[PDB]
């Protein structure tokens, strides 16, 4: 039941904004997150 | 940032629809497949310049319906639903001003592909950038995107250049007036001259006029008894019509070997340009530059991406 | 902290064996040099319509000035195939330096310090980051502090006391619904509005959206339990 | 107390060492307590 198909990409996830005149959001947890970066 | 995906079949460009023409070519052989890699490379390419630029963030931020912005007055920058082409107003002029030869190379195995993007999955990515930029500041480049009251955000820019934040909301009104009257001169000025836009033109007519000259390099004789070849093969047999063919092959093989090469190396600059503009997104859009005149001179605070044929313009606030 | 730490690290290993694609560019321009260099080599082969592509056969069959005919055709073909090579080697070179003086500004911002560049040494605020060799190319193990758990909060530019209008000295104004509090802009830990806190300017007419609470002021009840300190000794002193 | 912040508890500091922390606002105060009881006591005297 798998085929191939064709689509136009979906760049992301939508989101919108939660913003308001007076409204902030904050950090009460972070990750210490690790990356690699490859170079030549 | 980017150009047009030339692709090119080098059989066609040396010997169309001659195969007496095409066994000579298998003499030499592989300067085909090579070139064709060649600019392979290079097409591929503008989809990684493209994404690198542009595909900076993964999720598509949108604005609220509602503008309290603290009187700045984005609605110039931002997209307009009115349009059948999802852009901003401050776009268009830069979509009218950039610029048959087109059907010419066409009809000679010269072929220019799509990007993978197309341009309003540019405007798409840029509104996203900028609706972010707005609504949340650096913040969603970093992690999450966190909202802020956009005199708030204003308030961190400007403790970024130690200007103190008192300083800001002192004068929040002229402060958005000047921001307003500055986006006025901006639409003033891209809708007035063209010349400002130089360096993007200046791109497409190298590019043009390098398909132009490999074009104009078919109507060449190169010492044979013609630069038509079917009217070799017409006249001569197969002793004496390979040799005024071996001729063309040659010298038109060393004129696409010439072309590629060119392009090869001109790509090397356009990549310079779009690793620069991907640093000048990541620091100027996502950030705030300490670096001096780095984000356009005066004190950096924020930059507004707007989307250009095969480039990007960057709008740079600074305070003076 | 450090377990978060471990935990990465522990995800680094298991991300370089689990895929074949992490090695992606520095296996890319092993496969660039090597099929060039048989490409290079594939055009030995080729006749460029010489009676042979072996040069010695040539010479056992055709005279000085026949020979030269047909062996000038494998000198111009073959000194062709060098002078590409050596082209598309020569770009292939002018790729890889801007690579390595990339990869020397970051050894030199993201390893011998910490960059405040955005997402110039990985995504997320940098905070170290760890060189590994590897063939050809370097690999940086980036560190960076990404925020992961954020709440909604009220918030307002400024406040107002005496009458007069206070700024954070640092951090942002924020309000639990019930309560004013100053916090840092990047970690939420709330603190009483203060003096300390705090700096002063002009009245409360100019900023627009400021609001009305105290300032608390940690000079005043050391003054306050001085009073009483005072007042005991003039209670005492009203006994003799 | 105007070089240094304040945070948490003793607990949860591993490698925290003990020391007085100055206050300056301390015997600025302190001097008129003497200042004080110098009235305090004269106030005796007549
Ligand atoms: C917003 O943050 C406020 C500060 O954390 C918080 O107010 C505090 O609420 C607690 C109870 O939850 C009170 O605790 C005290 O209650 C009496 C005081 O006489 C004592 O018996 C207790 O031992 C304890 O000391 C705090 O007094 C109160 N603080 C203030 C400044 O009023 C709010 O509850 C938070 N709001 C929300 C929506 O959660
Ligand atoms: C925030 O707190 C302020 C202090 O309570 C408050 O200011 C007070 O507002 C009222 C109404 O504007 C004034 O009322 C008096 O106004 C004149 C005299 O100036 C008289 O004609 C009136 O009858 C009345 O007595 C107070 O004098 C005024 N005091 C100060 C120092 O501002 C703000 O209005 C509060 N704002 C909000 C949004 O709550
Ligand atoms: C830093 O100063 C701290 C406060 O003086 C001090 O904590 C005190 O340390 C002593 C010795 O560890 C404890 O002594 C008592 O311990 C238990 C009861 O908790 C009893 O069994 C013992 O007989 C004895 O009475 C104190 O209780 C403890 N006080 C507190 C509030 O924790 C630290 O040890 C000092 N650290 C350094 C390195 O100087
Ligand atoms: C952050 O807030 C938005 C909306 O703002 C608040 O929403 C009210 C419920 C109330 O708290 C008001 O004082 C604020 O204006 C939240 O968006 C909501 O999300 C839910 C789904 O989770 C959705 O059903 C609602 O329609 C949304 N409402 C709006 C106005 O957008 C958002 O979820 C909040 N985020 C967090 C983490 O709390
Ligand atoms: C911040 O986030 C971490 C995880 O990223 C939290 O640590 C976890 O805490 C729960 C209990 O709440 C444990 O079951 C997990 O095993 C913990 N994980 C680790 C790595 O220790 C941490 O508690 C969060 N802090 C706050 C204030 O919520
Ligand atoms: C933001 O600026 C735009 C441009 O001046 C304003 O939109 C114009 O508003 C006037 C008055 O209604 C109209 O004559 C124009 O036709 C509008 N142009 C466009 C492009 O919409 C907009 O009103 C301003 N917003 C604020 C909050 O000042
Ligand atoms: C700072 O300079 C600005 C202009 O850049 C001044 O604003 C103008 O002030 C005059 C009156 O002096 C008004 O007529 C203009 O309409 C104002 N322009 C704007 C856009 O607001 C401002 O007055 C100066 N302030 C100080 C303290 O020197
Ligand atoms: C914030 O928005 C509300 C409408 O939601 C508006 O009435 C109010 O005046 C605004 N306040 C500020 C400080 O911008
Ligand atoms: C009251 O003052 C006297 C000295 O005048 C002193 O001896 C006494 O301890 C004081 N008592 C109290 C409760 O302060
Ligand atoms: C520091 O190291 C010594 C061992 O050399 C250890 O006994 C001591 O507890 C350590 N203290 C801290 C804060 O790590
Ligand atoms: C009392 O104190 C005053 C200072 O307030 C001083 O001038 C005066 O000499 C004192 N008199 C006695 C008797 O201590």
């Amino acid at each position: 039941s798998q085929s191939i198909i064709a689509y136009t990409m979906s760049l992301g996830a939508e989101n919108s904004v939660a913003y308001s005149n007076n409204s902030i959001a904050i950090p009460t947890n972070f990750t210490i997150s690790v990356t690699t970066e490859i170079l030549p | 940032v980017s150009m047009t995906k030339t692709s090119v079949d080098c059989t066609m460009y040396i010997c169309g629809d001659s195969t007496e023409c095409s066994n000579l070519l298998l003499q030499y052989g592989s300067f085909c497949t090579q070139l064709n890699r060649a600019l392979t490379g290079i097409a591929v390419e503008q989809d990684k310049n493209t994404q690198e630029v542009f595909a900076q963030v993964k999720q598509i931020y949108k604005t609220p319906p509602i503008k309290d912005f603290g009187g700045f007055n984005f609605s110039q920058i931002l997209p307009d639903p009115s349009k059948p082409s999802k852009r901003s107003f401050i776009e268009d002029l830069l979509f009218n001003k950039v610029t048959d030869l087109i059907c010419a190379q066409k009809f000679n195995g010269l072929t220019v592909l799509p990007p993978l993007l197309t341009d309003e999955m540019i405007a798409q990515y840029t509104s996203a950038l900028l609706a972010g930029t707005i609504t949340s500041g650096w913040t969603f480049g970093a992690g999450a995107a966190l909202q802020i009251p956009f005199a708030m955000q204003m308030a961190y820019r400007f403790n970024g250049i130690g200007v103190t934040q008192n300083v800001l909301y002192e004068n929040q009104k002229l402060i958005a007036n000047q921001f307003n009257s500055a986006i006025g001169k901006i639409q003033d000025s891209l809708s007035s001259t063209a010349s400002a836009l130089g360096k993007l033109q200046d791109v497409v007519n190298q590019n043009a006029q390098a398909l132009n000259t490999l074009v104009k390099q078919l109507s060449s004789n190169f010492g044979a008894i013609s630069s038509v070849l079917n009217d070799i093969l017409s006249r001569l047999d197969k002793v004496e019509a390979e040799v005024q063919i071996d001729r063309l092959i040659t010298g038109r093989l060393q004129s696409l070997q010439t072309y590629v090469t060119q392009q090869l190396i001109r790509a090397a600059e356009i990549r310079a340009s779009a690793n620069l503009a991907a640093i000048k997104m990541s620091e100027c859009v996502l950030g705030q530059s300490k670096r001096v005149d780095f984000c356009g001179k005066g004190y950096h605070l924020m930059s507004f991406p707007q989307s250009a044929p095969h480039g990007v313009v960057f709008l740079h606030v600074t305070y003076v | 902290i450090a377990n978060q730490f471990n935990s990465a690290i522990g995800k680094i290993q298991d991300s370089l064996s689990s895929t074949a694609s992490a090695l992606g560019k520095l296996q890319d321009v092993v496969n660039q040099n090597a099929q060039a260099l048989n490409t290079l080599v594939k055009q030995l082969s080729s006749n460029f319509g010489a009676i042979s592509s072996v040069l010695n056969d040539i010479l056992s069959r055709l005279d000085k000035v026949e020979a030269e005919v047909q062996i000038d055709r494998l000198i111009t073909g073959r000194l062709q195939s060098l002078q590409t090579y050596v082209t598309q080697q020569l770009i292939r070179a002018a790729e890889i330096r801007a690579s390595a003086n990339l990869a020397a500004i970051k050894m030199s911002e993201c390893v011998l310090g910490q960059s405040k560049r955005v997402d110039f040494c990985g995504k997320g605020y940098h905070l170290m980051s760890f060189p590994q060799s590897a063939p050809h190319g370097v690999v940086f193990l980036h560190v960076t502090y990404v925020p992961a758990q954020e709440k909604n909060f009220t918030t307002a530019p400024a406040i107002c006391h005496d009458g007069k209008a206070h700024f954070p000295r640092e951090g942002v104004f924020v309000s639990n619904g019930t309560h004013w509090f100053v916090t840092q802009r990047n970690f939420y830990e709330p603190q009483i509005i203060t003096t300390d806190n705090t700096f002063v300017s002009g009245n409360c007419d100019v900023v627009i959206g400021i609001v009305n609470n105290t300032v608390y002021d940690p000079l005043q009840p050391e003054l306050d339990s001085f009073k009483e300190e005072l007042d005991k000794y003039f209670k005492n002193h009203t006994s003799p």
